[PDB]
């Protein structure tokens, strides 16, 4: 199983009650018919707990070591905003909230085009507001291919392989230059044979070049003008740039807005997924060595801008007997952008809040503030009081020198549309065998929903044991423990992928906390007494590392620290100053529960409670899969190779069935084969 | 103009710095009153409904300029710009003002620029013989104080009004 | 720096945002007194005056209800010229008078001061207890507010903020009882409401305006820094680069990173987006958490005096105020008024391990106010008074008449 899925987020149109938006209930006085006061909760940890202190995180080689965040009394210290939000995303699940933090999925997303598409696009320039087509001596086929096997559309210059220098040439310099028509395969092109500056003079015409290698002369020669288009060496069989022959044949074509909205989206793509690279000074591509940075990504801002004269490949199509430009490319074999921005993809009733007539469940709960306008409210849900209750709980795993290195801890990749795009706003999987193209492609696909970890049932005993200890070459009752980074040649894998823990809190090991709340309605207050009294084996997910396994926790309420009533219960309590009677909420919590799952069934439209979409999937993530199948991170191999390699599995799967991720209820396993 | 010599030159060099401060302060409360003012002077701008920077910034700029005593201690405020410009995500938050780290640099800096921008002609409120030197020396850590506190005041209730 | 807090939506209210400059505590200025006797005695009142200026009674100055004002007395000197006679009117040119040892005549007469309640709170952070500086630092965003006190640095919690919390408290008990709302009211009227405009204070509006009978002072830490000190945490750039050095120094643990954590301790923060799972990256931030800072009791003083002008002189009436005071206690000490910034997310919480009660020159029937508690619900006044009280309060709400008649 991959260790993250989703739980869906349904559109709220028509969504009538608590469940709906909702102007709050305030914090003025305690309304005689919502719900206040305290919720003892005993938190106990069933995996191991990390707790980071960031503020005392060692450094070496770009290595972070964090040793456990503790309390004035030596403890571990688990921070009251951690639960809150490991309390607030599960509730927010479970009433179908608003997503509360949905930050910049306004742009495309961007990943690699076919290589068959390159063979789609024709070179270009812009000049003043046209992108103005340059096939020369070629024409445009109605595919966008050079028509009937003419040659292709820019000459090539050679570079590398073998050197044309003038009488060497640079990106955008403007040349006159003879050119040799050469053959290759199915294809031919015009061979620069030698070139100069526009204003220098070429001289005499040459003649039958020499075969190099595959590459036959035709002896068909002609001279152009153009604009040598140079990118670096940028892919290892890389022999020649390009030059887009100006002289022969051109089209204008009006460049639209979102031509050039698209082109800043697809190079800052280019250019801030290699930012972390070049900054480490790294020279070229990250899995092919001696190639060098393609000219768009060390380029700066400007090359973002489109301005006039730039350089591009214009993909196009003669759809409808014109000359339709689709997208503008950087490079032949490129990346390019999906058709829709997630942002498009999220319904306005799910987005962030933007008014107080527009709070949702876990927005008037856990409180709001506006993002994009004005208008904020404090959060009806406090958590507070926070107190480890074993006293040796901290793991140092013999010393406090030693330390564990934790498996790669990776950003997520929404653009990987298998995972992250649905194939409706319900929340359905996109699906299987479909071309990448076919995710982000429709306004009425849809978001995945939230993101949740599943517990990862059924760790074997000593999983967990003697961290460090590389056991994740070695299956042990079938597990490969994931949580620990490989060695590698016998030595341990410390570098900037990854982190260490100095020690974490072991299983078992018990927190208290309390939470007061505040004006809850049974439905609101039955969403969260639901979520702290879920059946057994049930757990919330808490903490870093819980794509490893780590921050399973079972929540609890302790009923005799438990204090709730209602604003006539507190108008008696405050109308003495004698100690008085409390409401015995154990009566209550029944009905309460069954309120909040009353309003899912009729709000939801469902024969069941635990048959909602969301329900049923976040029952799932807390109860972890019962199929045995172990969580782990997508990889070709069912031990964790000691290198980074896991995207061996997606190049798979992309060649094979090209599996969606499966829809969190249907607890579906993938294969280690996606063949 | 009184001999710098004279018994009452204390005394006059009293009602000078109180003249001196009234009109600092007042034309610093003029200056401040306006947007393109406030804009020019630190380059802090208000852009529909959020400020340029935001007020977290202004604060923590203006806790740091009250440490400015005297021009000696001008390298505490260089200082901290030089650690706002040496980070990104520091130096993001006033690219979006109109170049205010180095009008901030400048304004400190520049032991004349305080008197430029609040142009008043000190003639008639000095009659110490020398006394426009040596006040300017003196008052120009509290003028530059008192313009930069003017100025994110009356940001900061501009950025209200258009909140409100 | 300050700010009304909305009733209904908990948040800064808007157009209630305020600033005031402050003298520093720990300033000293002179007792410029001069009396001229026309009988050969000092004055009875004169006496206790002076005796109330040594007691710290007399606050003077702006924003006494709501964290200052508070001055004491010392190094007091009479003086006396006989200006009747030669030898004084010649002492009173050249000699520079008779000395009288003060605490002869302070001995020599029991000091009487008007009724009031003091309340005095010995607190711990239960969570860490801070009021956020205006300015983000550079290396921590969210940092402690601190104040001059003396030559050194201390955390304060000003009483404005106490004040506001038990306010607030006040407030919602009240309309609780009523169940009235204040949603629909602005600020100004969300905060008029009965008991809490005499224990609070009302605006001076053209007039309702009142000062508060109930003060709370600004409390401040047990640590203190030098002033340079604490300016280079303000300075540190790095987390884990300069400010760890500044931290352990301010601390007082030069040496001992653990125990410099152990009381002012860097947190971070980070926003996680719902759909991806990845850190909402512009939404970190940090907080220089005081979860070890140590603070001095917070001083409450009832003005029991000012109530009975209210209330024209009756002091039954004091019952249904003192009731509410008692219940707001109640609530402080359970746990149910955080105090500063971040109280739902992470820090705020409060113990209180002891309410003293220091009543002055109180009427008889609230004389069992009187008491040190420790029990956080009162249980430790008298039942018969409480069940006294109880019973004016229960009458009060009956007819939530304004008393003040």
């Amino acid at each position: 199983h991959n260790p993250y899925n989703f739980v869906p987020a349904l559109p709220r149109d028509g969504i009538t009650g608590d469940l709906g938006d909702c102007a709050p209930a305030g914090h003025s006085y305690y309304h005689g018919d919502k719900y206040s006061g305290r919720i003892a909760v005993k938190l106990t940890t069933v995996t191991p707990l990390l707790i980071p202190d960031a503020s005392k995180e060692e450094i070496n080689n770009n290595h972070k070591t964090y040793p456990v965040r503790i309390g004035k009394d030596g403890k571990p210290y688990l921070p009251p905003t951690s639960i809150k939000g490991m309390l607030r995303s599960a509730y927010e699940a479970v009433t179908n909230s608003r997503l509360a933090v949905f930050e910049d999925h306004d742009s495309r997303l961007a990943y690699r085009m076919p290589a068959t598409m390159g063979l789609q696009m024709v070179p270009a320039r812009i000049e003043g507001d046209n992108i103005v087509l340059y096939p020369g001596t070629s024409r445009i086929g109605n595919n966008g291919r050079p028509a009937n096997n003419d040659p292709m559309y820019a000459a090539w210059l050679p570079y590398y392989q073998n050197r044309i220098a003038y009488d060497m040439a640079e990106h955008g310099d403007h040349v006159r230059f003879w050119a040799e028509r050469y053959t290759r395969g199915n294809f031919c092109y015009w061979r620069v044979r030698q070139i100069a500056r526009h204003n220098q003079n070429l001289g005499n015409r040459p003649e039958r070049g020499r075969n190099y290698g595959q590459h036959h002369s035709t002896g068909v020669i002609e001279q152009f003008e153009g604009f040598v288009y140079k990118t670096n060496k940028n892919i290892g069989n890389k022999h020649d740039e390009r030059v887009f022959i100006i002289d022969r044949e051109s089209i204008e074509i009006p460049l639209s807005r979102d031509l050039r909205r698209k082109w800043r989206e697809l190079i800052t793509s280019y250019q801030e997924i290699h930012k972390k690279e070049v900054d480490r000074g790294d020279t070229g591509p990250s899995a092919v060595n001696g190639a060098v940075w393609s000219r768009q990504i060390i380029a700066d801002e400007s090359e973002r801008n489109l301005s006039d004269g730039t350089l591009c490949y214009a993909h196009v199509k003669k759809e409808d007997g014109q000359y339709k430009i689709l997208n503008l490319y950087p490079v032949m074999i490129t990346r390019g952008l999906y058709e829709i921005a997630p942002v498009d993809l999220l319904d306005e009733t799910l987005k962030p809040a933007t008014d107080k007539k527009q709070l949702s469940p876990a927005d008037r709960v856990f409180g709001w503030v506006n993002q994009r306008g004005n208008g904020c409210y404090k959060g009806q849900l406090r958590i507070h009081s926070v107190t480890c209750q074993h006293d040796d709980a901290i793991d140092d795993f013999g010393n406090q020198n030693f330390s564990v290195p934790l498996a790669i801890l990776g950003q997520p990749k929404p653009e990987q549309a298998r995972f992250y795009c649905a194939d409706d706003r319900k929340g359905i999987p996109l699906e299987d065998g479909y071309d990448r193209d076919d995710g982000y492609s429709d306004s009425e696909q849809g978001l995945r929903g939230r993101k949740v970890y599943p517990h990862h049932k059924g760790l074997p005993n000593g999983y967990w044991s003697n961290p460090t200890e590389d056991r994740s070459q070695q299956a042990i009752q079938g597990h490969y423990q994931e949580y620990r980074r490989p060695k590698k040649d016998g030595l341990e894998q410390r570098d900037d992928q990854n982190r260490s823990v100095k020690g974490w809190v072991k299983p078992l090991t018990e927190f208290t906390f309390e939470i007061d709340v505040t004006n809850l309605s049974e439905v609101e207050l039955g969403a969260l007494l639901w979520l702290l009294t879920l059946p057994d084996l049930h757990f919330h997910r808490l903490g870093g590392g819980k794509p490893l396994g780590f921050g399973s926790v079972r929540l609890d309420i302790d009923p005799d620290k438990t204090d709730l009533r209602n604003g006539a219960g507190w108008r008696d309590y405050y109308g003495s100053l004698l100690e008085t009677s409390q409401p015995d909420f154990t009566t209550l919590i029944s009905q309460w529960i069954n309120a909040f799952q009353t309003a899912v069934k009729e709000e939801y439209g469902s024969s069941s409670f635990d048959q909602v979409t969301f329900i049923k999937a976040s029952g799932q993530s807390l109860q972890g899969f019962h199929d045995n199948a172990s969580i782990h991170y997508p990889r070709s191999t069912p031990e964790p190779k000691p290198d980074g390699e896991a995207f061996k599995w997606f190049v798979a799967n992309e060649k094979g069935r090209r599996l969606a991720l499966p829809a969190l209820e249907k607890s579906q396993s993938f294969p280690i084969k996606p063949s | 103009p009184l001999p710098t010599n004279h018994p009452t030159q204390d005394y006059a060099r009293l009602i000078e710095k109180a003249a001196w401060r009234e009109a600092i302060q007042n034309k610093a409360l003029a200056l401040a009153s306006s947007r393109a003012k406030r804009e020019e002077i630190l380059g802090i701008k208000i852009m529909g409904k959020d400020s340029q920077p935001t007020m977290t910034q202004l604060g923590g700029f203006r806790s740091v300029l009250k440490r400015l005593h005297s021009r000696n201690n001008r390298d505490i405020v260089t200082g901290y710009l030089t650690a706002l410009e040496q980070v990104s995500n520091r130096k993001e938050k006033w690219s979006n003002t109109s170049q205010g780290l180095t009008k901030i640099r400048n304004l400190v800096t520049q032991e004349n620029l305080i008197w430029n921008h609040l142009d008043i002609d000190f003639s008639p409120l000095t009659i110490t013989q020398n006394g426009v030197n040596q006040l300017k020396s003196e008052l120009w850590a509290e003028a530059v104080r008192t313009l930069v506190d003017a100025i994110i005041r009356g940001h900061k209730r501009d950025l209200e009004k258009a909140q409100e | 720096e300050g700010v009304g807090i909305d009733r209904h939506f908990g948040t800064a209210a808007n157009g209630f945002k305020y600033s005031r400059a402050v003298i520093p505590k720990g300033s000293k200025f002179k007792l410029p007194l001069t009396f001229d006797s026309q009988d050969d005695g000092l004055p009875n009142a004169l006496i206790q005056l002076l005796c109330a200026l040594e007691a710290g009674d007399i606050r003077l100055g702006a924003a006494k209800t709501r964290g200052l004002g508070r001055i004491k007395l010392d190094d007091l000197k009479l003086k006396s010229f006989a200006l009747d006679k030669p030898e004084g009117i010649f002492s009173a040119l050249l000699d520079q008078g008779k000395k009288l040892d003060w605490n002869q005549l302070k001995a020599n007469v029991t000091y009487q001061s008007p009724p009031y309640l003091g309340i005095s709170i010995t607190w711990n952070p239960k969570d860490p207890v801070m009021v956020k500086a205006e300015g983000d630092g550079l290396a921590i965003d969210i940092l402690p507010l601190v104040s001059q006190v003396g030559s050194d640095v201390r955390f304060v919690i000003p009483g404005s903020s106490i004040k506001g919390i038990l306010r607030t408290q006040a407030e919602r008990i009240i309309r609780t009882i009523c169940q009235s709302n204040g949603s629909e009211k602005n600020f100004l009227e969300q905060l008029r409401i009965n008991l809490v405009n005499e224990l609070f204070g009302s605006a001076s509006l053209s007039d309702l305006g009142k000062i508060g009978a109930l003060a709370v002072n600004d409390c401040f830490s047990s640590l203190s820094m030098t002033p340079d000190q604490w300016k280079a945490v303000e300075n540190a750039t790095e987390m884990t680069g300069n400010l760890q050095p500044a931290l352990k120094q301010a601390t007082g643990y030069p040496n001992n990173i653990s125990q410099a954590y152990k009381v002012l301790q860097p947190a971070m923060h980070v926003a996680v987006d719902r759909w991806t799972g990845g850190a909402a990256e512009g939404m970190l931030y940090s907080v220089l958490e005081p979860i070890g800072v140590t603070w001095e009791p917070i001083q409450v003083h009832l003005d029991i005096a000012r109530l009975k002008n209210y209330y024209h002189g009756k002091e039954e009436k004091l019952k249904p105020a003192i009731a509410l005071l008692l219940l707001v206690l109640r609530d402080l000490a359970n746990k149910k008024i955080p105090v500063g910034y971040g109280t739902n997310r992470g820090m705020g919480t409060i113990t209180v391990s002891q309410i003293t009660l220091n009543g002055k020159a109180l009427p008889t029937e609230l004389e069992p106010l009187n008491k040190t508690m420790t029990c956080p619900n009162l249980t430790d006044l008298d039942e018969a008074f409480r069940q006294d009280l109880s019973t004016a309060w229960k009458e009060w709400i009956a007819d939530p008449i304004d008393l003040c008649q």
